[PDB]
């Protein structure tokens, strides 16, 4: 598995066409992640799930329901 | 952003000499704290691009049928007929905004790539501007809800003490007022070049500082000569780890006023990156009383616009 | 009570399970340790010098002989010595920095109720609990995020006498047939009233503007009244 | 704001001899870094004002 890309020589990956959620850092747009038997692939980093939001003059939208939820946040002091 | 860029001590302080290895060794890890300094600069880097270009996860587009209600928003909408995504007043954000390059990669100075590319920070930006003007404020505190844009007015006019009424006799009015405004935008950047030199100065900082430390290696640092196979060649061993003792010590020095320069300025670009941060919330996605804030006036919305090394703000005011 | 209560125990599991929630404050005391660590490992260096002993080169070497090899160990641990205080100086600007953003943060998300977006948390703000930490502090927040979605067809106006009527608190919605008032962030159907409109303009300038019917809550009284006034006209005829 | 300082490179070693500023011309641009460093600072703080 001898590779090229815009970072540079590339090996023991694999490119792959489909774009997914990906966490280790390459540049260049690019990804690396372990995933199916199962080696290290590289490919283009994703935006995520596309989702059309329709718009109309008249169309309007209101939440009928409501979660409470509780996040969490650390800073150093 | 900040231009990322990594160091060796090895071949910069002195290139291909055997003997030289032996003699830097005695510093232990000088290296490594110089080596560490520069890494974590560069990671910090890619870290304030996800902080202020991208704030939620998902992708916003708009739809091939187009009623602005009067307004004119095609210039900051991106051009599908290029093969790059930009938009119409992005042509003069990247025009104005400034091989070097490869001339000091050869001296041991590596620019690192970032990892956000340019054609995904425009996938950032549109993807806000189209969220804007369909949900306005509702997909940064949630889901994505669509709302017609003379209801947006409405709202962002009462939050300044408006009724919304003032808004519908107006809106013929509105309309050449909001479209005049955006065109004197592109008259604005062509003519005067000087609005961008904030992010000229980061370009400027970061050429003269890696020119600055380039030119130290002509200097003797008080040696015979700054050429290292002149002394090899010419002196006896044990005299010649005098002359390059005097070279060396020269350079760590340099080296290391660089390195602190560097952690001197990636404070401020740090803080500025959280300023940014902060004006992308408050003034695009939602809407801030701050006076000052999001500019002079009672504040409306925001458009962001991609800019290299940095983040353009289109600020909507009621004056 | 279902929501709240629930929300709070996964945090007693996210902190369990995953370990890299608070490695933020894991950082500040492994640039600490290596940065103290690091420091130390600059006295075995001999730095150009013969050895790094002190009383090697005292017990071998002249007086004035040993004061060439004194002054090389000397000017190396100045340096190193320097590199660390320099070293602190910019981090603890980084430090200065993040505990003026933690008291922006406790005064208003804990103590008051704070309108930015994307600063007490992502959705509206409700509350903050702050939670002790080793150097740092938490910040437990609650928040107001919606979940279900309908789409509604909505009116800018609504044209009845001949005077547009503007809504006073929330739009007009639809459900396809009569058209009910509520909220943008609740849906709560309510009957188009004079109280909750006023007049202003007329009908031949907004827009997309619809014709209906407003109910006045004066109507019924008066109506009412005036059928009660009704038995008494076959009364006092009687 | 604070007080605007500008130091010189030449005169800090010494004054009115040639014998600091040959030995300070072979150690290169620090000069002129450490001028520019201290011009930027009185332009950063009359910008503060």
């Amino acid at each position: 598995n001898v590779f090229q890309t815009r970072a540079g020589c590339l090996i023991g990956a694999e490119h792959v066409n489909n774009s997914y959620e990906c966490d280790i850092p390459i540049g260049a747009g690019i990804c690396a992640s372990y995933q199916t038997s199962q080696s290290i692939i590289a490919y283009t980093m994703s935006l995520g799930v596309e989702n059309s939001v329709a718009y109309s003059n008249n169309s309007i939208a209101i939440p009928t329901n409501f979660t409470i939820s509780v996040t969490t946040e650390i800073l150093p002091v | 952003s900040m231009t990322k860029t990594s160091v060796d001590c090895t071949m910069y302080i002195c290139g291909d000499s055997t003997e030289c290895s032996n003699l830097l060794l005695q510093y232990g890890s000088f290296c490594t704290q110089l080596n560490r300094a520069l890494t974590g600069i560069a990671v910090e880097q890619d870290k304030n691009t996800q902080e202020v270009f991208a704030q939620v996860k998902q992708i916003y587009k708009t739809p091939p049928i187009k009623d602005f209600g009067g307004f004119n928003f095609s210039q900051i909408l991106p051009d599908p007929s290029k093969p790059s995504k930009r938009s119409f007043i992005e042509d003069l954000l990247f025009n104005k905004v400034t091989d070097l390059i490869c001339a000091q990669k050869f001296n041991g100075l590596t620019v690192l790539p970032p990892l956000l590319t340019d054609e995904m920070i425009a996938q950032y930006t549109s993807a806000l501007l189209a969220g804007t003007i369909t949900s306005g404020w509702t997909f940064g505190a949630g889901a994505a809800l669509q709302i017609p844009f003379a209801m947006q007015m409405a709202y962002r006019f009462n939050g300044i003490g408006v009724t919304q009424n003032v808004l519908y006799e107006n809106q013929k009015l509105i309309a050449n007022q909001f479209n005049s405004a955006i065109g004197k935008i592109q008259d604005s950047l062509s003519s005067t070049a000087s609005a961008l030199g904030k992010l000229q100065d980061v370009v400027n900082q970061n050429a003269q500082a890696l020119n600055t430390l380039v030119k130290q290696l002509s200097s003797n640092f008080g040696a015979i000569s700054s050429v290292l196979n002149d002394i090899l060649s010419r002196l006896d061993p044990p005299e010649a780890e005098v002359q390059i003792d005097r070279l060396i010590t020269g350079r760590l020095q340099s080296l290391q006023t660089y390195v602190t320069q560097q952690l001197i300025r990636a404070a401020e670009i740090r803080a500025s990156a959280n300023l940014a941060a902060t004006k992308m919330s408050e003034c695009v996605l939602g809407q801030s009383k701050r006076v000052d804030f999001c500019g002079k006036g009672y504040h409306l919305m925001s458009f962001p616009q991609s800019a290299p090394h940095g983040v353009v703000f289109l600020h909507v005011t009621y004056v | 009570a279902n929501q709240f209560n629930s929300a709070i125990g996964k945090i007693q599991d996210s902190l369990s399970s995953t370990a890299s929630a608070l490695g933020k404050l894991q950082d500040v005391v492994n640039q600490n340790a290596q940065a103290l660590n690091t420091l130390v490992k600059q006295l075995s260096s001999n730095f150009g010098a013969i050895s790094s002993v002190l009383n090697d080169i005292l017990s071998r070497l002249d007086p004035p002989e040993a004061e060439v090899q004194i002054d090389r160990l000397i000017t190396g641990r100045l340096q190193s010595l320097q590199t660390y205080v320099t070293q602190q100086l910019i981090r603890a600007a980084e430090i200065r920095a993040s505990a003026n953003l933690a008291a922006t943060k406790m005064s208003e998300c804990v103590l008051g109720q704070s309108k930015r977006v994307d600063f007490c948390g992502k959705g509206y703000h409700l509350m903050s609990f702050p939670q002790s930490a080793p150097h740092g502090v938490v910040f437990l927040h609650v928040t107001y995020v919606p979940a279900q979605e309908k789409n509604f067809t909505t009116a800018p106006a609504i044209c009845h006498d001949g005077k547009a009527h503007f809504p006073r608190e929330g739009v007009f919605v639809s459900n396809g047939t009569h058209w009910f008032v509520t909220q943008r962030n609740f849906y709560e159907p309510q009957i188009i009233t004079t109280d909750n409109t006023f007049v202003s303009g007329n009908c031949d300038v907004v827009i997309g503007i619809v014709n209906n019917t407003v109910y006045d809550p004066l109507q019924p009284e008066l109506d009412s009244f005036k059928e009660e006034l009704d038995k008494y006209f076959k009364n006092h005829t009687s």
